[PDB]
């Protein structure tokens, strides 16, 4: 390797001259064919370099080529010509310095990954969707969380790559890719997804618990009559396998992955890790089974029962979920779901959840069946919290009084007695002085917030209006 | 100016309840001419006389709204010291004074509001310091006062915040606003605090008073329990509490 690393830092320097002029789109630019034509050279003799990989680092530059490549990334949406190829190049790029990678930059590999989903076309984002759950994410999550106790972001920044997939993506393919592997590839998940439900953006509140409920589909409230079945799940497409030279590559899914890079390159004529499958797997499974962690298939019916068979619960809905990677299979690879302190924040989404219930909110019944599941009134929530609770609760009531002669509207005031009487009834038995507390016209100021205090008029009108809702609670019993 | 408020508000109770009177251009005059008096182009009108203004402005832009393009009334000076008093007297009145919030009833819709987003970004980056903190203010308000109509444009802004970061514009500024994004927790927060913890908080600082800032929004991030969702009103006298700080800092001949 003497001219390698020599055409491939001239062609940076090309890039660094062509940076340094002001980019003012004089033609010729080269167009994303003819930076694909090129960087297809370039891929090849990333492929045999590649090919002898077993710490096998060559003298090639991989930190400036990260700006250079996401510099690129943001001059995708100013090319015309040659878009398609030009994707497959920066994916072929990416995923080759990925055993070449340097451990000061991978950690902020899968959040500048999704930061350019938007500049994509939707078009191309089925590549995108049928790419990163192959390449990118898996050996950041496999590579760079053995070396814990740093700050990783799949703790911090998973909520804001989630919260961006549920921004700008309308599919449940790509929702519900990036939910399974996510959730089976870390654990804790379900309190970062609550911490977004909780605090995200109000445009991602009806999919971040829409998609939640494929893989979540325990909140329905029993005898649960439904006329949401908007969108039913479909899942995603069987991935397409890359080993060109095996037997079955056609159609099933893959349920192991093989990382091994020499055989994986020189045998698939593609880059690593290498998907396989059930019956492809099992060939280099007996010496090199260390490498091959399991993967699991679509499952377009996520059973609402539970998924063990040997059920023991009298609710065959059943909430925890645990995502162990031991005994998965015995369905068609599918994901087994399972059946203290934390509570309060998890009542703080709640709270979250039904403030901007005021305007199809099926929403209510699922803080309905949330309330009343896990969730326990104790000495161990404070006054502030217990104050929060009743006024926001006593909004929704008044709020549940309106919403006239609507499918959802009747739903809601069905379900309004006899399933929140009973948790009034415990807040009468163990906390009626906070509630007669926050019962007067102005109380402390850890009391009376949210909702429509931010107003430049009178706010003897909102007492008015306290007083209109204490009428319509009175005959509640 | 207590009287000529009171004439001003009889215009504005005019226009309140007969819309259709809009239409003369003795009114635009009027418009005109009290917003070049209230922006003075030393002495400045007191508060009834500059919400009956705002309050003005406000009516002539829900009403006709097909005209008036926002460009020349939020309008341009070339000069940065009358583009912060716009700032001060103009846009941050007309922010508070805006925001209603009745589902029912209209308001300012989305590209006058994305207009005013990239207004103040361009005041706050280049595309000294009591402008900046004055736009700090407006993009404050801006952020708190428009929830609901915001719902295309998060990304954008927030690589804008992060340049914003980068360049450490006007100091303990930023950081008061990175305090106050992690502390009523906006959805912005999202995209921010692993910025905060692996960037700004790994990273150390060098200045003493930075220092000092910088383990307050560290004591204050750090505790991950329930925060504080408040009342907002409050918000909103901590407004008028910063207006009427840097209103008496403006008169003070330095």
């Amino acid at each position: 390797m003497s001219t390698k690393a020599e055409q491939f830092a001239s062609k940076i320097r090309y890039l660094q001259e062509y940076h340094n002029r002001v980019l003012h789109n004089i033609y010729p630019v080269p167009s994303g064919t003819d930076i694909a034509n090129t960087l297809k050279y370039f891929s090849q003799t990333l492929l045999s370099i590649l090919s002898r990989t077993g710490s096998d680092y060559p003298s090639l530059d991989y930190q400036g080529l990260y700006v250079t490549l996401v510099t690129l990334l943001d001059l995708v949406p100013l090319l015309q010509h040659g878009q398609h190829d030009l994707g497959q190049s920066i994916f072929y790029t990416t995923t080759c310095l990925l055993p070449f990678l340097n451990d000061d930059i991978l950690s902020t590999l899968p959040y500048t990954m999704i930061s350019t989903l938007a500049t994509f076309p939707p078009f191309l984002h089925k590549d995108i969707i049928e790419y990163l759950s192959t390449s990118f994410l898996p050996m950041a999550i496999l590579g760079s969380s053995r070396r814990e106790g740093v700050p990783a972001h799949v703790n911090l920044s998973a909520s804001s790559m989630l919260m961006i997939a549920m921004q700008y993506t309308s599919n449940p393919v790509y929702h519900c890719q990036l939910l399974e592997c996510l959730m089976k590839y870390k654990q804790e998940v379900w309190k970062d997804l609550l911490y977004v439900i909780a605090y995200g953006p109000s445009q991602v509140k009806p999919p971040a618990v829409q998609m939640l409920f494929h893989y979540w589909p325990n909140l329905k409230p029993p005898g649960a009559i439904s006329e949401y079945r908007g969108l039913q799940y479909t899942a995603w497409n069987p991935i397409h396998c890359q080993h060109i030279e095996c037997h079955n590559a056609i159609n099933k899914p893959a349920v192991k992955m093989c990382i091994d890079p020499s055989l994986s390159v020189a045998l698939g004529d593609k880059p690593p890790p290498l998907y396989l499958c059930e019956e492809c797997s099992e060939r280099i499974a007996g010496d090199h089974s260390e490498w091959l962690i399991d993967v699991l298939l679509p499952q377009a019916e996520i059973s609402a029962i539970c998924q063990k068979k040997n059920c023991s619960s009298h609710v065959r809905r059943a909430v925890v979920t645990c995502f162990s990677a031991g005994c998965c299979g015995r369905h068609g690879n599918r994901p087994v779901r399972y059946c203290a302190e934390e509570l309060v924040c998890a009542v703080e989404a709640v709270i979250s959840l039904l403030k901007e219930a005021e305007f199809q909110r099926l929403l209510s019944q699922f803080g309905i069946w949330f309330l009343v599941s896990l969730c326990t009134p104790s000495e161990n929530t404070p006054t502030e919290s217990l104050a929060r609770l009743v006024a926001m609760v006593f909004q929704w009531f008044h709020s549940t009084a309106y919403m006239m002669d609507d499918e959802v509207g009747s739903l809601v005031e069905k379900l309004k007695p006899q399933f929140v009487t009973k948790w009034l009834k415990t807040v009468c038995d163990v906390r009626f002085d906070v509630m007669v507390m926050c019962l007067l016209p102005k109380p402390m100021e850890f009391a009376r917030v949210g909702g429509y205090w931010d107003k430049s008029c009178s706010t003897v009108t909102q007492l008015k209006e306290g007083l209109n809702r204490i009428l319509c609670l009175i005959p509640y019993n | 100016w207590e009287p000529a408020s009171n004439l001003i508000e009889g215009v504005c109770l005019t226009l309140q309840r007969q819309p259709i009177i809009s239409f003369l251009p003795h009114l635009r005059s009027l418009i005109n001419v009290c917003v070049n008096l209230v922006m003075g182009v030393y002495l400045s009108p007191p508060l009834p006389f500059s919400t009956a203004v705002v309050r003005l402005v406000a009516l002539q832009i829900q009403a006709l709204k097909e005209d008036f393009p926002l460009s020349h009334v939020i309008s341009p000076f070339t000069n940065q010291e009358r583009r912060e008093g716009m700032l001060l007297n103009l846009l941050i009145p007309f922010v508070l004074t805006v925001g209603s919030g009745s589902k029912d009833s209209p308001w300012l819709e989305q590209p006058e509001v994305q207009l005013l987003l990239q207004t103040v970004i361009n005041v706050l980056l280049p595309p000294a310091e009591s402008t900046s903190q004055a736009a700090y203010l407006a993009l404050k308000v801006i952020l708190v006062c428009f929830e609901r109509q915001l719902g295309s444009q998060w990304y954008w802004l927030s690589l804008q915040v992060k340049e914003m970061a980068l360049r450490k514009v006007g100091g303990l500024a930023l950081w008061d606003f990175l305090d106050f994004i992690v502390r009523t927790r906006i959805p912005i927060f999202v995209l921010l605090r692993p910025f905060i913890q692996c960037k700004l908080l790994a990273q150390p600082a060098e200045n003493h008073e930075e220092l000092s800032a910088r383990q307050h929004i560290a004591d204050q991030l750090e505790r991950r329990f329930i925060p504080r969702p408040l009342c907002k009103s409050s918000l909103i006298a901590e407004f008028n509490s910063e207006l009427k700080i840097l209103k008496e800092a403006v008169h003070s001949g330095s």
